[PDB]
C-alpha cells in the first residue's frame, strides 16, 4: 500500500560534527596520519553507499541532497535572470536581435581585461553570450527588465525553499525506506505530476504569453507598444485580434470542435520564415501533445485504488525461452540498488541530451537562434558533452551496481546475469566490431590520406574518385522530403529544413540549409559509431568484468576503486571496473571531439554564412567538406589550421580572452600528461626527498605528505585531459565564430 | 552451448576439413578451390589496374601474390607447430599437402576466375 | 617460480596467509616470536606473484618479500 | 453538442458503456474506481472516436 | 624547447626580420601564432585537392608522426590488466570459434608486460615526437625557401 | 558555538586569507595600475 | 643598445597607436555615454601608462626592457622588488615554520592542521615581522637547523 511514514527530529542541527572533518566515516574518522586523508575526505563525501549499509539512513541522505542540487540551479538561473536584468543588452536586443550580439556578462574594469567588454551594440558593451539565454526569454515572452529581476528573485525564493526543503528533509522530517521503495507511486507522480503537469503549464505560458507576444514581435513591433502578458487576460479582446478563436472561449474546446482551434494552435513544423524559429503554434500545440499523452502515461501504476500495473507482475510475464527466467528480480534490483537506477538514468538522461543537441540545430525553435551562429553551436556542443558524460556515469555506476550491490540469491537466472555467463561472448564480438569499424572508418582515412598524397587522387574516397555515397541516409531523407503531402498529412512543411525544401532566411543569415551527405559525411558516421562502439566496449567491459573476472576473479573483495591486483599475472595495473571508466572518459573526449568537429565544419561548409542578391549562396568555408574531408590534411589543414586563424589572431581584442583560454587549455591538457603517465612509487621519494629538506629546517608538516594515491593520480589525470581538452574546442569554437557570425 | 545445435554440426560437419577422409592434397585444393576463385574478386573492380586493359590480368599476378605469402604462412604453421608424423592434417607432410592442395587449387581457382571473366 | 622468501620479521599476524589467495603461504609453528608461528612458503609453483601478501604484512618493512622469479604457466595465471 | 438525434453526444454514451463493459471485466470489482477508471476508458475511446471521425469522413 | 628556440631565432634571421622574433617571442601566443601556426603553412598545404608537391612527403610524415605520437599515448595511459583482461576475451573468441581453433597459437597471447608497455609508449612518443619535428624543420625552411 | 571552529578549518581560512590577500592584490591594482617601477 | 625609453622612437609610435585604436572604439558613442566615460578612463589610464615609464630602458622592440645587475640605477626595476619580496616570503616562511614547531608540541599534532588555531595561528601570523635577526638568532643558538633525521640505505 501506500503511506507515508516520516520519521522527525532525526538529526540534530548544530556545527558541532563540522568541527569533525570525516565525521561519516568510521574508516576516516582516524584523522590525517597521511596526507591521503585529505583526498580521502573528499572521495568519500558522496559514497553513500560506503557510509552504512542501512538504506533508510542512506535514502534519507540522498533525498536530502538532491534538494541542495535544486538549490544551487536555481542560484543557477536565477544568476542567469539577474545578469539578464542588470548587465544585459536584452531590453536593445530585442529591437534588431539580428545586428546586436548577445552580450550579458560586462567585465570589471581592471587592468587590461576591460578591452573584453565587446561593443556588441545596444549601446552597452561585454562579453558576448554564447549560451543563448536571449532567444529563450525572446521565446518565453520576457518583454523588458521588470520580468528578468522578478524572475530572478523568485529564482533565489525557490533556491530558499530547497534549501529549507532538504534541511527540512534530512533534519526535521526525513522519511523513511518504505516512502522510497513506493514506486509506481513515483512513476506515477514524474510521468503525470512533474513533466504532464509540466507540459500543460507550459503550453499555458506559450498561449497566454508567447502566442500574442511572439505575434507582435513576428510582426516587429518595439518593446514599448507590446502590452504585459497580463493584459492578455484581463480581456480576450486583445488576443482575438491576435487569434480569432479566443473569442469562442473554451465552449468548442468541451463540444470536441477543435478544428475551431487552427488559430491557436496547428501543425505546419518548418521554421518561421521571419524570425528563424520553430512556430508557437506549433510548440504550444506539441506541448498539449505531450500534456495529454503523459498525463495518459502517468495513470498505468496501481497504487491504492486497484487499477494500474505494477512492475514485478510485468517483468515477471516476460518469461522468454531463451532467457529461462524472465526479468525476475529487476524489480527488487532497482528499489534495493540506487547506482543501478543512477545507471539507467544517467544513460537515459545523458542521450536525451543528445537528442537535444541533435534536434536543435535542424529544427532550431528559439526565435533568432539560427541568425547568431554561436548561440546555434555551443548549445549544440554543450549539450553534446555532458550528453557524453552521463553515459559514462552510467557505466560507472552500472559497475558500482555490480561491485557492491550485487546478490546472485535475488538475481539467479534471469535475463541479468545470462548475459554474464557469456560475457566473453558480448566483449568479444564489440571487440570484433571495434576492429571492424576502426579499419572501416579510419582506413579510409590513411586511405584517401595516402591516394592523395600519392598524387593518385582518382583513389581516393571523393565524389569523383570511388564513391560512397551513403544510400540510406540520402534514402530516408528523402522520405523526410516526401512527409508533409503524403504522411504528414495535416502538415505543411517538412520536419526540418536539414530534410527538404530550399533554405530559410533571416536578416541575410542562412538560418538552416538541407544538409547534404555524400561520400565524406559516411565516413565521418563511421567515425561516430566507431568511436562509440568503443566507449561500449569499455562501459560493457567494465560492467560485465566489473565483479568476478577471469584475470581476477575477486574484484567485489577488492572493490570497486581499487587500483589494481598486482605484478603477479605480469601486471595487473589499472584493472578495476572504475579503471574502464578512466578509460572510457579519454574515448569520450575523443568521440566526442569528433562528433563536434563533423559538426562545426560540416555546418560551416554546408549550412551556415550568409546569402547575397539574388537569392546567391555564400558558406562560411564555402563548400569546403567533401573535398577536404575525406583526407586527415584536409582535416587538421583545412579545420583545424584555418579554423583556428580567428582563435589566434585574438590578441588585442575582445577574442583575446579565449586566446588565453586556449593556451591555458593547451596547459591544462599538456599538464593532465604527468599524472597519466608516472605514478606514485616516483612521487612519494621524490616528495620524501624534499621532506629531508623540511627535516632539516623543522618544517616538517605534522598530517605527513604523502603523493596522491594510484586512482586519484589517474582520476585527476583524467579530469585534466577533459578540462584542458574541453576547454581548448571551448575556446576555438566560440573564438571562431564569434568572430565571424 | 547455445549455436551448438544439430544444424551447426550439421553444417559444420560436411565442411573441407570436418569432412571424414579425404587425401590432404585434395583436402587442401578443395580449400584453394573456393579461395583462389575468391581472391580474384576484389583486385578487378577496386584495383589499382582497373583503368587499362589489364583489369583481369592483375587480379591474377596480386592474387597469387597473396597466395604464395598464405601458403608460406602455412608453411610456417606447419613447421614450427604440428610437429608428430601422424601423416593428417595435425602433422607435417599432411598439412605440406594441405598446403600445397591449397597452392595448386588457389591457382587453378584464379585461373578458373579469369577464364569466367570473359563471360 | 616467484620466489617468496619470509623473514625473521615475521611476528606470525596471519594477515599474510589470510592475505594471500593462493595457499602458497602457510603458517609453521616456530618458537622465536611471542606468537610462536613464522610464515612458510612451501608451494611457490602455483604463486602468482600479486603482492597481495605485502600489503598486508604489518611487520617493520615487510619480513615476507616476494621476488618476481620464474613465468610458467600457473605462475602466469593465464585462464586458458 | 446537439441533443437527442444523432450528434457528438450520442456517439459517447456507448463508448462509455462499452468503456464500463470493459470495466467489468479489468479485475470488474463493483467499487468507485470500476466508474472512476473505467468511464475515464470509454471516455478516452470515445474522444479517440469523435474527431478522429471528423477528420476521417462525416463526423 | 632548445631547437624550436633556434629554429624560431634562425627562421627569423634568414627572412630577416629579427624584430619579428624580438616583439613576439617572449609570450606564447608567439610562438604558437608566429613559428609554429605561420611556419607550418608551406608543411600542411603538402598536398591538397587541387594537387601536391615535392613536400607531401613531409606533411604525410607530419600526420603520420602524429598517428605514433598518439599511438604512444595509448601504451603510457592506458596500463595492463585492462588488456591483460582482454586478451582473454580474444583467446576465449579464438578458441570457441569454429574453421580456426584448429589454428591455435604456440607461443601464448599475453599482454605486454608494464616494463615493456612503457617502454613502448616511450617509443611510439620518441618516434613520433622527432619524426613530427624533422617533418616541420624541413618542411618549414625547406617551404620559406627553395 | 562549534561554528568558529568550522571557520579555523584548512579550506575555510584558506578561502578567507587567498580571498584576502586576493582583494589586497586587486584593491592595490585598482587604486595603483600599471606598476613596474618600485 | 637599451635608448632611455622616453625618447625612443617606437616606443610612442606605441603610443599613436594605442591612444589611436583604443580611441577608434571611443567615437561609437555619444558625448555621455557610460562607456564613453569608461574609455576615458582609458585613454587617461594609457597616458599615464606611458608617461610612467619614462625612464625604463625600451630597445629597438619599443617595449621596456629591464635589467637585474643591481646597478643602483635600476634598483627601483629589480633590487628594491627583490628584498622586498625576500622580506615577505621571508614572512610566510617564518611564519609557517614557526607554527610548525608550535604544532609538533601539542597535544594532536593532526588535528592542529586541519583546523588552525587562530589564536595561535595569528599569533605567528603577526609575530613573525622581522625574521631576519629573529630567524638569525634563532641561528646562532643552533635552532633553525637540525641533525641525524631521516635518510634512506646511506
Ligand atoms: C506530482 C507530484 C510531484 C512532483 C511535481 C515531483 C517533482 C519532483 N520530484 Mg518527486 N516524488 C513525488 C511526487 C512529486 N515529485 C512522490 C509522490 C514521491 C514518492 C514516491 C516522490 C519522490 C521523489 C524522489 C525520491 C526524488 C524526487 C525528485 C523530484 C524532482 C526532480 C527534479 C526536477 O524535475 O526539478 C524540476 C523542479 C520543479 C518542477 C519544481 C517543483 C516544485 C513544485 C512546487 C512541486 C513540489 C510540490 C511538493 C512535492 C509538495 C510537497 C507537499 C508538502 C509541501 C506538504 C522534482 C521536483 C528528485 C529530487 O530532485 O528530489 C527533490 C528525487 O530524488 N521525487
Ligand atoms: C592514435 C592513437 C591510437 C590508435 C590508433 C588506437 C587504436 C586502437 N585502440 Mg586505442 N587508445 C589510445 C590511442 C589509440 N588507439 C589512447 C590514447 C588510449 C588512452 C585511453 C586508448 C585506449 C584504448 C582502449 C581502452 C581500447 C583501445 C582499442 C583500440 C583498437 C580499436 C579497434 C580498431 O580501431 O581497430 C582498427 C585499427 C586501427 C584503426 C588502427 C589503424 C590500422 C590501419 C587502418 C590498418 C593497418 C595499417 C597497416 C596496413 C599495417 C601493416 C603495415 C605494418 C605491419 C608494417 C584500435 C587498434 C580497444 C581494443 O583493445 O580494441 C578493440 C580498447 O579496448 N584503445
Ligand atoms: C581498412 C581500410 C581500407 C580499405 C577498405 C582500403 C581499400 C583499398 N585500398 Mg587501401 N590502404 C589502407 C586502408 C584501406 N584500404 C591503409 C590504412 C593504407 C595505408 C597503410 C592503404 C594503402 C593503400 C595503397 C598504397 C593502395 C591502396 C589501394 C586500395 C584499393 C585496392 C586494394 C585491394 O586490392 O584490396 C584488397 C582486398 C582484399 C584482399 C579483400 C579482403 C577483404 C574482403 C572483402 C573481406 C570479405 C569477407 C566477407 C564479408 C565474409 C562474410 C561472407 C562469408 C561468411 C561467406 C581498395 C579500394 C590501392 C589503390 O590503388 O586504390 C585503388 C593502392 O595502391 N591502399
Ligand atoms: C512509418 C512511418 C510513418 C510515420 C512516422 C508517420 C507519422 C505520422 N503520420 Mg502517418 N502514415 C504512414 C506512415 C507514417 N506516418 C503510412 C504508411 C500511411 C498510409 C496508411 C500514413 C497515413 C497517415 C494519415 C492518413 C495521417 C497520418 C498522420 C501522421 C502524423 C500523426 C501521428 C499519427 O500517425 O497518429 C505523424 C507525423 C496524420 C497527420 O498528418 O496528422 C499530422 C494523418 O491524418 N499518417
Ligand atoms: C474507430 C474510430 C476511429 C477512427 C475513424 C479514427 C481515425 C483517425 N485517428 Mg484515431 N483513435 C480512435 C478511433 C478512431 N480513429 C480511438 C478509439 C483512439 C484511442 C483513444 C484513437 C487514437 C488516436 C490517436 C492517438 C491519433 C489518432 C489519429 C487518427 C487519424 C489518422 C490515423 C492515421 O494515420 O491513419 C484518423 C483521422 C491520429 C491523428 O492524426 O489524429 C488526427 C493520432 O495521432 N487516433
Ligand atoms: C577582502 C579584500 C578586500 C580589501 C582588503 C578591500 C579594501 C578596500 N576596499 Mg574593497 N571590495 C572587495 C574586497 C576588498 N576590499 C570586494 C570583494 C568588493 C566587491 C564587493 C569590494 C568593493 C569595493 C568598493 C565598491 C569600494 C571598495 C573600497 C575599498 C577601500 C576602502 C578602505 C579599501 C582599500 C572603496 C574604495 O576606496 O574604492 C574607491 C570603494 O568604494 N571596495
Ligand atoms: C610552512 C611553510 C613552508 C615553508 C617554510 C617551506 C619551506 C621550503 N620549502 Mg616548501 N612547501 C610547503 C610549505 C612550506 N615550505 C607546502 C605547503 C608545500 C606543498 C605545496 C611545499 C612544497 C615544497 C616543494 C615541492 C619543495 C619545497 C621546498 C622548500 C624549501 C625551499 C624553498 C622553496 O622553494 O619553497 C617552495 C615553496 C612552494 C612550493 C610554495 C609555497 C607553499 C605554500 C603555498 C606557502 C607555505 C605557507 C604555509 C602554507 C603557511 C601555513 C602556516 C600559517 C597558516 C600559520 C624551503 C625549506 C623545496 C626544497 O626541498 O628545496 C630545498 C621543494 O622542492 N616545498
Ligand atoms: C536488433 C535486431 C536484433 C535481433 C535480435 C533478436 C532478439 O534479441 O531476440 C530476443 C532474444 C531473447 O529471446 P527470448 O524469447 O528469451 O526473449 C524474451 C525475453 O528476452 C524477455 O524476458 O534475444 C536474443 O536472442 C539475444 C541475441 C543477441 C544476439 C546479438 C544481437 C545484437 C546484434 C545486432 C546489433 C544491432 C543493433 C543495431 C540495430 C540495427
Ligand atoms: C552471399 C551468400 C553466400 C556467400 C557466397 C559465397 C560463399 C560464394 C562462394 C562461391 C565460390 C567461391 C565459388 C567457387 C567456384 C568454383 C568452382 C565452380 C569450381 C571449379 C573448379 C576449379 C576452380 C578448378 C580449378 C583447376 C583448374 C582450372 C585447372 C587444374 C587445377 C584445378 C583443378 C585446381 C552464401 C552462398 C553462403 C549464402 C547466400 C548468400
Ligand atoms: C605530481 C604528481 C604527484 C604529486 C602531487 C602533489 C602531492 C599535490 C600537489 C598539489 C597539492 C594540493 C599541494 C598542497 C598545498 C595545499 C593546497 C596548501 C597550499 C596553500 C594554499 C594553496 C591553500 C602525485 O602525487 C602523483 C601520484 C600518482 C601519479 C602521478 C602523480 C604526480 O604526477
Ligand atoms: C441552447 C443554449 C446554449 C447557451 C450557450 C451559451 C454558451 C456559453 C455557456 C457559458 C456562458 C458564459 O459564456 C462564457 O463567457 C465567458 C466570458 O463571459 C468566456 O469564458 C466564454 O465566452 C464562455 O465560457
Ligand atoms: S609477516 Fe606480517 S603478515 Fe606475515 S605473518 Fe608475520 S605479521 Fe602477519
Ligand atoms: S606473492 Fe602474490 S600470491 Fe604469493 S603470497 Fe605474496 S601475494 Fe599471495
Amino acid at each position: 500500500q501506500v503511506k507515508v511514514v516520516v520519521d522527525r527530529d532525526v538529526v540534530p542541527t548544530s556545527f558541532e560534527k563540522w568541527a569533525k572533518p570525516g565525521h561519516f566515516s568510521r574508516s576516516l574518522a582516524k584523522g590525517p596520519k597521511t596526507t591521503t586523508w585529505i583526498w580521502n575526505l573528499h572521495a568519500d563525501a558522496h559514497d553513500f553507499d560506503s557510509h552504512t549499509s542501512s538504506l533508510e539512513e542512506v535514502s534519507r541522505k540522498i533525498f536530502s541532497a538532491h534538494f541542495g542540487q535544486l538549490a544551487i540551479i536555481f542560484i543557477w538561473l536565477s544568476g542567469m535572470y539577474f545578469h539578464g536584468a542588470r548587465f544585459s543588452n536584452y531590453v536593445a536586443w530585442l529591437s534588431n536581435p539580428t545586428g546586436i550580439k548577445p552580450s550579458a556578462q560586462v567585465v570589471w574594469p581592471i587592468v587590461g581585461q576591460q578591452i573584453l567588454n565587446a561593443d556588441v551594440g545596444g549601446g552597452m558593451q561585454g562579453i558576448q553570450i554564447t549560451s543563448g539565454l536571449f532567444q529563450l526569454w525572446r521565446a518565453s515572452g520576457i518583454v523588458n527588465e521588470l520580468q528578468l529581476y522578478v524572475t530572478a528573485l523568485g529564482g533565489l525564493g525557490m533556491a530558499g525553499l530547497m534549501i529549507f526543503a532538504g534541511w527540512f528533509h534530512y533534519h526535521k522530517a526525513a522519511p523513511k525506506l518504505e516512502w522510497f521503495q513506493n514506486v509506481e507511486s513515483m512513476l506515477n507522480h514524474h510521468l503525470a505530476g512533474l513533466l504532464g503537469l509540466g507540459s500543460l503549464s507550459w503550453a499555458g505560458h506559450q498561449i497566454h504569453v508567447s502566442l500574442p507576444i511572439n505575434k507582435l514581435l513576428d510582426a516587429g513591433v518595439a518593446p514599448s507598444s507590446i502590452p504585459l502578458p497580463h493584459e492578455f487576460i484581463l480581456n480576450r479582446n486583445l488576443m482575438a485580434e491576435l487569434y480569432p478563436s479566443f473569442q469562442q472561449g473554451l465552449v468548442p474546446f468541451f463540444t470536441l470542435n477543435w478544428k475551431q482551434y487552427s488559430d491557436i494552435l496547428t501543425f505546419k513544423g518548418g521554421l518561421s520564415p521571419v524570425t528563424g524559429g520553430l512556430w508557437l503554434t506549433d510548440v504550444a500545440h506539441h506541448h498539449l501533445a505531450i500534456a495529454v499523452l503523459f498525463l495518459v502515461a502517468g495513470h498505468m501504476y496501481r497504487t491504492n485504488w486497484g487499477i494500474g500495473h505494477s512492475i514485478k507482475q510485468i517483468l515477471e510475464a516476460h518469461k522468454g525461452p531463451l532467457t529461462g527466467e524472465g526479468h525476475k528480480g529487476l524489480y527488487e534490483i532497482l528499489t534495493t540498488s540506487w547506482h543501478a537506477n543512477l545507471a539507467i538514468n544517467l544513460a537515459m538522461l545523458g542521450s536525451l541530451s543528445i537528442i537535444v543537441a541533435h534536434h536543435m540545430y535542424a529544427m532550431p525553435p528559439y526565435p533568432y537562434l539560427a541568425t547568431d551562429y554561436p548561440t546555434q553551436l555551443s548549445l549544440f556542443t554543450h549539450h553534446m558533452w555532458i550528453g557524453g558524460f552521463c553515459i559514462v556515469g552510467a557505466g560507472a555506476h552500472a559497475a558500482i551496481y555490480m561491485v557492491r550491490d550485487y546478490s546472485p540469491t535475488v538475481n539467479f537466472n534471469n535475463v541479468l546475469d545470462r548475459m554474464i555467463r557469456h560475457r566473453d561472448a558480448i566483449i568479444s564480438h564489440l571487440n570484433w566490431v571495434c576492429i571492424f569499424l576502426g579499419m572501416h572508418s579510419f582506413g579510409l582515412y590513411i586511405h584517401n590520406d595516402t591516394m592523395r598524397a600519392l598524387g593518385r587522387a582518382q583513389d581516393m574516397f571523393s565524389d569523383t574518385a570511388i564513391q560512397l555515397q551513403p544510400v540510406f541516409a540520402q534514402w530516408i531523407q528523402q522520405i523526410h522530403t516526401l512527409a508533409p503531402g503524403n504522411t504528414a498529412v495535416n502538415a505543411l512543411a517538412t520536419a526540418s529544413y536539414a530534410f527538404g525544401a530550399d533554405t530559410v532566411t533571416v536578416g541575410s543569415k542562412i538560418a538552416m540549409m538541407p544538409i547534404k551527405l555524400g561520400t565524406a559525411d559516411f565516413m565521418v558516421h563511421h567515425i561516430h559509431a566507431f568511436t562509440i562502439h568503443v566507449t561500449t566496449l569499455i562501459l560493457l567491459k567494465g560492467v560485465l568484468y566489473a565483479r568476478n573476472s577471469r584475470l581476477i576473479p575477486d574484484k567485489a573483495n577488492l572493490g570497486f576503486r581499487f587500483p589494481c591486483d598486482g605484478p603477479g599475472r605480469g601486471g595487473t595495473c589499472q584493472v578495476s571496473a572504475w579503471d574502464h571508466v578512466f578509460l572510457g572518459l579519454f574515448w569520450m573526449y575523443n568521440a566526442l571531439s569528433i562528433v563536434i568537429f563533423h559538426f562545426s565544419w560540416k555546418m560551416q561548409s554546408d549550412v551556415w554564412g550568409t546569402v547575397t542578391s539574388n537569392g546567391a549562396i555564400s558558406h562560411i568555408t564555402g563548400g569546403n567538406f567533401a573535398q577536404s574531408a575525406i583526407t586527415i590534411n584536409g582535416w587538421l589543414r583545412d579545420f583545424l589550421w584555418a579554423q583556428a586563424s580567428q582563435v589566434i589572431q585574438s590578441y588585442g581584442s575582445s577574442l583575446s580572452a579565449y586566446g588565453l583560454m586556449f593556451l591555458g587549455a593547451h596547459f591544462v591538457w599538456a599538464f593532465s600528461l604527468m599524472f597519466l603517465f608516472s605514478g606514485r612509487g616516483y612521487w612519494q621519494e621524490l616528495i620524501e626527498s624534499i621532506v629531508w629538506a623540511h627535516n632539516k629546517l623543522k618544517v616538517a608538516p605534522a598530517i605527513a605528505p604523502r603523493a596522491l594515491s594510484i586512482t586519484q593520480g589517474r582520476a585527476v589525470g583524467v579530469a585534466h585531459y577533459l578540462l584542458g581538452g574541453i576547454a581548448t574546442t571551448w575556446a576555438f569554437f566560440l573564438a571562431r565564430i564569434i568572430a565571424v557570425g | 552451448p547455445i549455436n551448438s545445435s544439430s544444424l551447426t554440426r550439421a553444417y559444420l560437419s560436411q565442411l573441407p576439413i570436418y569432412r571424414r577422409g579425404v587425401s590432404p592434397f585434395l583436402r587442401g585444393l578443395e580449400i584453394g578451390m573456393a579461395h583462389g576463385y575468391f581472391l580474384i574478386g576484389p583486385f578487378v573492380q577496386l584495383g589499382p589496374l582497373r583503368n587499362t586493359d589489364i583489369k583481369y590480368l592483375a587480379g591474377l599476378l596480386s592474387a597469387i601474390g597473396l597466395i604464395v605469402i598464405l601458403t608460406l604462412g602455412m608453411l610456417l604453421y606447419g613447421a614450427v607447430s604440428f610437429t608428430n608424423d601422424s601423416q593428417d592434417l595435425e602433422s607435417v607432410d599432411g598439412w605440406r599437402q594441405l598446403a600445397s592442395g591449397f597452392l595448386l587449387g588457389a591457382v587453378g581457382g584464379a585461373g578458373f576466375a579469369y577464364l569466367l571473366l570473359t563471360l | 617460480a616467484h620466489t617468496v622468501k619470509i623473514y625473521d620479521n615475521c611476528i606470525g599476524c596471519t594477515q599474510c596467509v589470510r592475505a594471500c589467495p593462493l595457499d602458497v603461504l602457510e603458517m609453521v609453528p616456530w618458537d622465536g616470536c611471542k606468537a610462536g608461528q613464522m610464515a612458510s612458503a612451501p608451494r611457490t609453483e602455483d604463486c602468482v606473484g600479486c603482492k597481495r601478501c605485502e600489503t598486508a604484512c604489518p611487520t617493520d618493512f615487510l619480513s615476507i618479500r616476494v621476488y618476481l622469479g620464474g613465468e610458467t604457466t600457473r605462475s602466469m595465471g593465464l585462464a586458458y | 453538442m446537439i441533443t437527442i438525434p444523432y450528434t457528438i453526444p450520442t456517439i459517447m454514451v456507448i463508448s462509455n458503456l462499452v468503456g464500463v463493459a470493459v470495466g467489468r471485466y479489468a479485475l470488474g470489482r463493483s467499487d468507485l474506481t470500476q466508474l472512476i477508471a473505467s468511464m475515464c476508458f470509454g471516455h478516452i475511446i470515445g474522444v479517440g472516436i469523435v474527431l478522429g471521425l471528423s477528420n476521417m469522413g462525416v463526423i | 624547447w632548445v631547437t624550436f628556440y633556434w629554429h624560431w631565432k634562425h627562421l627569423s634571421l634568414w627572412q630577416g626580420n629579427v624584430a619579428q622574433f624580438n616583439e613576439s617571442s617572449t609570450y606564447l601566443m608567439g610562438w604558437l601564432r608566429d613559428y609554429l601556426w605561420l611556419n607550418s603553412s608551406p608543411l600542411i598545404n603538402g598536398y591538397n585537392p587541387y594537387g601536391m608537391n615535392s613536400l607531401a612527403v613531409w606533411s604525410w610524415m607530419f600526420l603520420f608522426a602524429h598517428l605514433v605520437w598518439a599511438t604512444g599515448f595509448m601504451f603510457l595511459i592506458s596500463w595492463r590488466g585492462y588488456w591483460q583482461e582482454l586478451i582473454e576475451t580474444l583467446a576465449w573468441a579464438h578458441e570457441r570459434t569454429p574453421l580456426a581453433n584448429l589454428i591455435r597459437w604456440k607461443d601464448k597471447p599475453v599482454a605486454l608486460s608494464i616494463v615493456q608497455a612503457r617502454l613502448v609508449g616511450l617509443v611510439h612518443f620518441t618516434v613520433g615526437y622527432i619524426l613530427t619535428y624533422a617533418a616541420f624543420v624541413i618542411a618549414s625552411t625547406a617551404g620559406k625557401f627553395s | 558555538m562549534n561554528l568558529k571552529k568550522y571557520l579555523s578549518t584548512a579550506p575555510v581560512v584558506a578561502t578567507l586569507w587567498l580571498f584576502l590577500t586576493a582583494g589586497i592584490l586587486i584593491e592595490l591594482n585598482r587604486f595603483f595600475p600599471d606598476s613596474l617601477f618600485y | 643598445v637599451l635608448t632611455p625609453c622616453q625618447q625612443s622612437e617606437a616606443f610612442h609610435k606605441r603610443e599613436i597607436n594605442e591612444v589611436r585604436t583604443l580611441e577608434n572604439r571611443q567615437a561609437n558613442y555619444e558625448a555621455n555615454s557610460p562607456s564613453y566615460l569608461a574609455l576615458q578612463s582609458q585613454i587617461d589610464q594609457v597616458h599615464k601608462r606611458f608617461d610612467k615609464y619614462g625612464t625604463l630602458l625600451c630597445g629597438q622592440d619599443g617595449l621596456p626592457h629591464l635589467i637585474t645587475d643591481g646597478d643602483w640605477r635600476h634598483a627601483r626595476e629589480f633590487t628594491i622588488p627583490a628584498l622586498l619580496f625576500l622580506y615577505i616570503t621571508g614572512w610566510i616562511g617564518w611564519v609557517g615554520r614557526s607554527y610548525l614547531k608550535y604544532t609538533k608540541e601539542t597535544k594532536n599534532p593532526t588535528e592542529q592542521e586541519i583546523i588552525l588555531d587562530v589564536p595561535m595561528a595569528l599569533k605567528y601570523m603577526l609575530s613573525g615581522f622581522l625574521w631576519p635577526l629573529s630567524a638569525w638568532q634563532e641561528y646562532r643558538s643552533g635552532q633553525l637547523l637540525a641533525k641525524e633525521d631521516e635518510i634512506t640505505v646511506s
